[PDB]
């Protein structure tokens, strides 16, 4: 499971400030598994939190708590 | 609109990825919070992109590469195994 | 008020991976005044979080919930 | 020790720079607080250290120069504002 590459090059040029500006092929499948690693990292330490507060679920209070760190992590 | 098709492929992904962690797990994502973290990768998008468009034109190049990539993913050093160990197989090719 | 050019080279140099590394002159002087900045944005941000819960100084607990932000920032 | 004299040097200019935003916001600062900043800063030394060799060998130098400087300080928008009008004046010399 995970991205696909039409998708993830479409995030991006969303952002680039100048129009000159592309990816390679495998830059894009690079980023591609790295945004996969992210997702994944955000709902297992979700999870870990859950598990740690004995919460019933990953709600959004639980996932507050492990953004900041996440972010410095990427 | 054409963000919002973005957003929802998005959204779309990150439930199927949740879903495979929950499955794994044992233990429930809400609604609300699968939402959250797809608005969260989105707009960690918008960081990815820029960063790595000036790592590009700090080597003097407009097209962005693997080791720009690879820059990017220094942050941690497990996230470091893992982007030199991926950037290998795909360039099994 | 600030960081002086020696000190900082010295902090840099225990760090890098390669005794090859070196930093120009300008460089340096930069991150003299990158250190600067970091350091009064932790007081100011301390300061900012003590006066929003009426503590009567910036103790510790005050500095650590604006550490995440900062950190993320630079 | 080595690093101690140097967390001594960091920690007496930390001290410095504390006192003058103490003085300004009419705030003060526990003894505590400045000792975890000047911690903080001795940390975040070896981040910005890695991160400066990182960028000049991603632009095949070994030695490390203000687009290096300038590429870290990037982060924030008002950071860039700064390392940018920070760069001509001691680059008016």
């Amino acid at each position: 499971s995970g991205f696909r590459k039409e998708l993830v090059s479409r995030l991006l040029h969303l952002h680039f400030k100048d129009d000159k500006t592309k990816v390679s092929g495998d830059a894009l499948q690079l980023m591609v598994e790295l945004l996969k690693v992210f997702v994944v990292e955000a709902a297992v330490r979700g999870v870990r939190q859950a598990q740690a507060e004995d919460a019933l679920r990953v709600d959004v209070d639980q996932l507050e708590k492990v953004l900041p760190q996440l972010l410095l992590d990427f | 609109s054409y963000q919002q098709r973005l957003k929802a492929a998005v959204h779309y992904t990150v439930g199927c990825l949740c879903e495979e962690v929950a499955l794994d797990k044992a233990m429930q994502f809400s609604k609300q919070t699968i939402a959250a973290i797809s608005e969260l990768t989105f707009r960690q998008c918008e960081n990815f992109a820029k960063d790595l468009e000036m790592f590009a034109r700090h080597a003097k190049r407009t097209t962005i590469n693997t080791e720009d990539v690879k820059l990017l993913a220094r942050r941690s050093n497990s996230l470091l195994k893992y982007i030199t160990d991926k950037s290998e197989e795909i360039a099994q090719a």
